RNA sequence: GGUUGGCCUCGGAUAGCCGGUCCCCGCCGGGGGUCCGGUGCGGAGUGCCCUUCGUCCUGGGAAACGGGGCGCGGCCGGAA
RNA sequence: UAGCCCUGAAAAUGGAUGGCGCUGGAGCGUCGGGCCCAUACCCGGCCGUCGCCGGCGUCGAGAGUGGACGGGAGCGGCGGCCCGGAGCCCCGCGGACGCUACGCCGCGACGAGUAGGAGGGCCGCUGCGGUGAGCCUUGAAGCCUAGGGCGCGGGCCCGG
RNA sequence: AGAACUGGCGCUGCGGGAUGAACCGAACGCCGGGUUAAGGCGCCCGAUGCCGACGCUCAUCAGACCCCAGAAAAGGUGUU
RNA sequence: GGCGGGUCGCGCCGUCGGGCCCGGGGGGCCACGCGCGCGUCCCCCGAAGGGGGGGACGGCGGAGAGCGCACGGGGUCGGC
RNA sequence: CCGAGUGUUACAGCCCCCCCGGCAGCAGCACUCGCCGAAUCCCGGGGCCGAGGGAGCGAGACCCGUCGCCGCGCUCUCCC
């Protein structure tokens, strides 16, 4: 018995959705990082832009 | 035979998904309908004879053991050492200054060149300042310290490679005599190669040493505890 | 069995440490004014060696004691 | 009024928060975060037992969880002068182990034990019927052994 | 001394309670890794060698961890 | 003239739900015989009880061949 | 003259609190709001112990079960 939860492809012989599940998280998790890093710097750029 | 048309982001899992990858492919409008030698005959060879010779090659043993194992069960991929990974660390970059734990040299301070094709990481502290010349390294057998020297742009020779440093043996006397092989009293003077294989790289990477003011007494000592110097404590 | 040694003030703790003009105890020490530093940097979270591969050629900084001694001789120091 | 400490509080060998000992706690109360280990728990290896089975197909030709033929009509795929039909192994004559069926193989759960009860003993002793074309004066039994091992054990084999 | 209900000991090792029939955890084939239970972590003795938190307490007889192995009424301008 | 129970209707709520829909004016989808006829639904058109389209089908009219890879894939191998 | 330390009644001429109307743009965040969580969750890495055990529905196999399920890409279209 290995273990779904550790291994890919054990929960996907278990359970297909698990693999659509799982990029439609890793991609919006690498767009809300987007998403916040560009606010930090495009906000603190403008006030770069002051001082 | 394009290439794999589905980049990566997470080991084995694609960023396109099946159906866009669908599209991608254009399978739409690809989809399909449409759909020995035993051996050669030899010639006869003889008076009042014909008849060409049998169709046989390998054939069946003149021996079988009195008994035998059964066959292995294959269990997965499992793949030989030449074909593994190579990983090296983070802070091992090439021209970092390296210390040698538990070769002969112990603690003689050397300058890594280049990770080698199979693992083991090629590198020579000059032989005009230690003793160290173009030998090979284990990766988890050195320290590496965090000043460099940037040689990035020197060269490397491209025929020295993982073949290149290796020892050498054909064991042919099995009688015993007291010789022990006739050739394992003789440290190699096969260095006449060698020797023209490091005045390539020892007389080009002294200019990049020789900038930087303390380095090259840096690299003649060697590395040592000695009292209250405890490593956890230490920056390397 | 061990992988370099520290050759040393008293001590106080609601207080200590150092450097120093003058007033006194056979050229040292006690007192006070004066200046310091003080989460101790004249800091054993430290300091001296050192992590010294050797040698050769060959110039600068330092250095005029020589430094290792199986030398030779003399001194007085150290009785828990 | 109630927390701690004190008085009340005296016993016979020398002595007991376990001892040394502890007073910015090593005491008492209320709690925090780490950390230490049982034969307990989890994962793995092995042994045995219980349970549930597998394999007579050694079937390199068995091919089979619905298969026939063969007749009256039909589409696809095959070799065309829009008409058409079984090829039964072969260029290799080959193809591991196995099933003491009282034996082999698989899977899962379990394992404390007095009195007591069963099972297995290829444990051991003495004699008898059979049997090893057994074994030996080129050395049997017996006894000795810092010799070599085997079995969970009863015990046993070998060397000198 | 004699009963009721349940568990245990007898028949039962193991961790802990220093010590142990019965307390507390936990029941046991032969071992490796992991993690805990009850109990603990100054040193015997594994682990607080945490920059642990708040208070209480001075004993010329201090206190110190279920069973459990020593105390009461009464009293103190001793301290909170 | 006050206090509750059931029902109808009004506007107002919420990342409501119905995959809804319905005509119109970038992201995701384990979803892919153009021709046409088998139903169903929708959109059209002047009429007014008919054709021309579209969407989807749990059924039929339209509606095969694997070729060499790589692998978190039926309990580790090295062609170190 | 300046400064300090005390004691009064005194309410902005340090400040602080409670109200009626706001903005930036909001972060369980510049380690005290640390809360409680993940179909509202995933990625990457280091330490340790372990490696127990004739799968070919095809070819009539032939040096040689890189085989089943599972997820994946490449070609049997073309262009840049
Ligand atoms: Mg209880």
């Amino acid at each position: 018995k290995k273990n779904p939860l550790k291994n890919l492809r054990i929960m996907l012989k278990l359970n297909p959705y698990a693999k659509t599940m799982r990029r439609n998280t890793i991609l919006r998790q690498a767009r809300n990082h987007k998403l916040r890093v560009d606010k930090a710097a495009a906000a603190a750029a403008a006030l770069q832009a002051k001082s | 035979p394009h290439c794999s048309r589905n980049p990566v982001l997470v080991r084995g899992i694609g960023r396109y998904s099946r159906s866009a990858m669908y599209s991608r492919k254009a399978m739409y409008k690809r989809k399909y309908s449409a759909a020995v030698l035993a051996t050669v005959t030899k010639p006869v060879g003889g008076d009042k004879n014909g008849g060409t010779r049998v169709v046989k090659l390998r054939k069946m043993p003149r021996y079988y053991p009195t008994e035998d194992v059964p066959r292995k069960l294959l269990s997965h991929g499992k793949k030989p050492f030449s074909q593994h990974v190579r990983k090296l660390r983070a802070s091992i970059t090439p021209g970092t200054i390296l210390i040698i734990l538990t070769g002969r040299h112990r603690g003689k301070r050397v300058v890594f060149l280049k990770q080698l094709a199979s693992g083991l990481l090629l590198v020579t502290g000059p032989l005009v300042l230690n003793r160290v010349p173009l030998r090979r390294t284990h990766q988890k057998f050195v320290i590496a310290t965090s000043t460099k020297i940037d040689i990035s742009n020197v060269k490397i020779p491209k025929h020295l490679t993982d073949a290149y440093f290796k020892k050498k043996k054909l064991r042919k006397p099995r009688h015993q005599e007291g010789e022990i092989f006739d050739t394992e009293k003789e440290k190699y003077e096969i260095t006449e190669q060698r020797k023209i294989d490091q005045k390539a790289v020892d007389s080009q990477i002294l200019p990049k040493i020789k900038a930087i003011p303390q380095l090259q007494g840096y690299l003649r000592s060697v590395f040592a505890l000695t009292n209250g110097i405890y490593p956890h404590k230490l920056v390397f």
